[PDB]
RNA sequence: AGGACCGAACCGACUAAUGUUGAAAAAUUAGCGGAUGACUUGUGGCUGGGGGUGAAAGGCCAAUCAAACCGGGAGAUAGCU
RNA sequence: GCUCGCCGGAAGACCAAGGGUUCCUGUCCAACGUUAAUCGGGGCAGGGUGAGUCGACCCCUAAGGCGAGGCCGAAAGGCGUAGUCGAUGGGAAACAGGUUAAUAUUCCUGUACUUGGUGUUACUGCGAAGGGGGGACGGAGAAGGCUAUGUUGGCCGGGCGACGGUUGUCCCGGUUUAAGCGUGUAGGCUGGUUUUCCAGGCAAAUCCGGAAAAUCAAGGCUGAGGCGUGAUGACGAGGCACUACGGUGCUGAAGCAACAAAUGCCCUGCUUCCAGGAAAAGCCUCUAAGCAUCAGGUAACAUCAAAUCGUACCCCAAACCGACACAGGUGGUCAGGUAGAGAAUACCAAGGCGCUUGAGAGAACUCGGGUGAAGGAACUAGGCAAAAUGGUGCCGUAACUUCGGGAGAAGGCACGCUGAUAUGUAGGUGAAGCGACUUGCUCGUGGAGCUGAAAUCAGUCGAAGAUACCAGCUGGCUGCAACUGUUUAUUAAAAACACAGCACUGUGCAAACACGAAAGUGGACGUAUACGGUGUGACGCCUGCCCGGUGCCGGAAGGUUAAUU
């Protein structure tokens, strides 16, 4: 059965990367909060 | 012509064509082309604002002279063709100087007439003039609404205006709807009526032939629950209410026309 | 034109292998370690003067690290410590008649 | 010619059996329907929660839907256990 | 290593996506591996990815995104113009052999090609964010010409049989060879060439468009394949040597023809239909401003430059998505033989596998199957399940019907092998030879050779000849829905939804209506033969009476009636 995870790179990148996240205040806000909370990976950028 | 087809399958049964042999087979003239991309009945926010349209075959756009300027100078009917952007067919007409345009085909029109625009123009049909220029009680279409904006009324297939009286700057128009409306008698008119005037008596024949002209399903409101439709459920086939728009407002019956700027022009409204 | 510390940057090592010793016994060819930025343009000049051979072509390729895992003991306790090796750019140069190291 | 016919790929899911701490949080086996079309499929894109989308079943919206998920108001309130 | 078995339109091979060293070599067996493990996709160490031509990047744009100014909006922000991004699409060029334990169109050998810069020479009108061509486009169908590929013959090399026979209508194997360059033919399209003129191509043009005149239609574009060369080269069965028996080294025959051939190519063609089938750049061409013995353009030659990133390996799967070494899911490409209509199916090739617990036993019971006397639906809610039918050709086929259907209605019969007609027929292909011509990728005639159904007559074996796999059960009466379709991913596929058709109703375009505090956008680059809403649901015959109630439409005399005053 096809599951819901469906991989692509190109999609992640353009959904939850980090151009995507300082685009808008509110994903600069998310970006804020984690960098607040200390996470070694910001986005899913790699 | 209208032909109807032979049931040798359902689909098949009921389809009425209307077949036209003056209608040119080749390419379209490639200059007076542009994209014409689909939209789903989706506007700029993304969200349907109009029902049932999608898919369908795609459509190439022709440009086609409304506004019918180039005065005083013939033009010649090159071919008849088919434009899947409307209901008429159009004509591909060659000026004396050497440029092309697009016209709506009037009635009688065939390739070889010859067609001429102007406050001079002979009164034949497929002739563009002032309406200040036609004779009352002349049958014209392509009507201008305002001097020099291009046609806007009577442009569908069979469809044409009557000129029923000029009295002064304005001329009152009888329109398909059966509306008697004022128009400045500087807006230009072609006379004639619109061809293809047997549009009307094609049959589709089938839910296909319907969706391939971009037309998706519509589904009944009272088929519907009651958080989707004013027409809500009950346990079988109930409806017990006045018949509403999805958006609660009544329709069979209720005027929605407001529009105060214009209903000066409105000499008698269609009955 | 390459100025010469750039080229006295861009060499990094011989490379040792029987692929390499393969490739200089059969097509006169040298294999080399390279900084990882290093054009091939600059790598030709750079062997063409610190080594004094005369080049023919250079071919690049660059190599991914691979993971090493070993421990580290912090204050009377090992922890298993997890990591990837630097990339780094190796070179194929042929050379046209000379003999090098 | 055909929303034509029989029938593989391909797309479905009518019946039975097995399975039910499964090989599998919906499958397998034997049959079954469509199979040039209102078809099917890859790659991108757009529509966002009283909102979307819906050939309409309260269907679907990340194994969640008569109002998603995450965080917050928040230690809601609980004549009840 | 030898046998046996399984897949073979896949369980083989090559990728994209995704993964990220799983790849190859050496070592180890704690843990991991549903058992053991000397083995491993496990631990440790070392190695491995070579590009002007493949891909990305790059030039160009689609949907869409962002968007200087701008227009809107309490703020946040929304929309959008110039523009700028955005492939899943268009823009330059390499093939064949050899090689590593692990890379190859990348390394080597041989033979090529493209674009750009810079010089020299010769001849010269060059020059755009501008004009015009082109790129550039649907579905279906039908040839015809070919090729990949296959089969047989010839040729070459080998063989003479563990058991009767096997010096021959005998057996086994091989009979390969590319890009490029030259030629330009089956086919497709189109009249050509000059001269004059101009209300068109936002300006101007010698280009495109248009109008006349003369003169030849005998011209040009496009185009598979074949042929030549590339290539006295490479490869090549097999021998001859060494050996660590892994494997390495040397040499090397023939290397042709006929027939059959695609879903591949000609073909972005041709014919036909309606539902009427991207864009922009590269490319060709025309001029403007401008430049004027410059600069630029064209051609030849020379020379240089073609950077950077990817390249291992899996890839229908033990490397991806499913918590697992999970009977599931996952797009593209290639496709050999014998039967066969076939990419079904059976058995095989190349290639790859036996599915990471075994050994015995041969109870009940469960699961998956085979066969059953007599009976034959008596079973059961119900013929559920099973059994049965099943191919091709021919004969024959009712009611009813919207004249198409019903219909494979139903029901029958003939099917193997051998010989003859005919040492292989009808048909297909077609060589030499010969005749012409405009003289070779020519035409006509001819019929060698190859291939080759179907039928009839005669005979013959078996219980049985569509012998396996494969492969319709049929008929009668009725309810519902006209029909193909759609739906409750995961207990409901239906009589439900949709549907073509019908009706009512709204809407005069800055349309009604919808999304939006708005700007705007969709409706629609449409315009009453159009668009939205509602109900009904092919077609046929039809659709009666009621306006008291509730709505909607019209009217306004009178009564009542807000802010305000």
């Amino acid at each position: 059965m096809k599951r819901t995870f469906q991989p692509s790179v190109l999609k992640r990148n353009r959904s939850h990367g980090f151009r995507a996240r300082m685009a808008t205040k509110n994903g600069r806000q998310v970006l804020a909060r984690r960098r607040a909370k200390g996470r070694a990976r910001l986005t899913v950028s790699k | 012509a209208v032909v109807k087809c032979k049931p040798t399958s359902p689909g098949r049964r009921h389809v009425v064509k209307v077949v036209n042999p003056e209608l040119h087979k080749g390419k379209p003239f490639a200059p007076l082309l542009e994209k014409n991309s689909k939209s789903g009945g989706r506007n700029n926010n993304g969200r349907i604002t109009t029902r049932h349209i999608g898919g369908g075959h795609k459509q190439a756009y022709r440009i086609v002279d409304f506004k019918r300027n180039k005065d005083g100078i013939p033009a010649v009917v090159e071919r008849l063709e088919y434009d899947p952007n409307r209901s008429a067919n159009i004509a591909l007409v060659l000026y004396k100087d050497g440029e092309r345009r697009y016209i709506l085909a009037p009635k009688g029109l065939k390739a070889g007439d010859q067609i001429q625009s102007g406050v001079d123009a002979a009164i034949k049909p497929g002739n563009t003039l002032p309406m200040r220029n036609i004779p009352v009680g002349s049958t014209v279409h392509n009507v201008e609404m305002k001097p020099g904006k291009g046609g806007q009324l009577a442009r569908s297939a069979g469809t044409y205006v009557q000129i029923v009286a000029r009295d002064g700057a304005y001329v009152t128009l009888r329109l398909r709807s059966g509306e008697m409306r004022k128009v400045e008698a500087d807006c230009r008119a072609t006379l004639g009526e619109v061809g293809n005037a047997e549009h009307m008596l094609r049959v589709l024949g089938k839910a296909g032939a319907a969706r391939w002209r971009g037309v998706r399903p519509t589904v009944r409101g009272t088929a519907m629950n009651p958080v989707d439709h004013p027409h809500g459920g009950g346990e079988g086939r109930n409806f017990g209410k006045h018949p509403v728009t999805p958006w609660g407002v009544q329709t069979k019956g209720k005027k929605t026309r407001s529009n105060k700027r214009t209903d000066k022009f409105i000499v008698r409204r269609r009955s | 034109m390459i100025r010469e510390e750039r080229l006295l940057k861009v060499l990094r090592a011989p490379h040792v292998s029987e692929k390499a010793s393969t490739a200089m016994e059969k097509s006169n060819t040298i294999v080399l370690k390279v900084a990882k930025d290093a054009t091939k343009a600059e790598i030709k000049a750079a062997v063409q003067k610190l080594f004094e051979v005369e080049v023919e072509v250079v071919n690049t390729l660059v190599v991914k690290g691979k993971v090493r895992q070993m421990t580290v003991r912090s204050g009377g306790r090992v922890i298993r410590t997890s990591g990837r090796r630097s990339d780094w750019k190796k070179a194929y140069v042929t050379l046209k008649e000379g003999q090098n190291l």
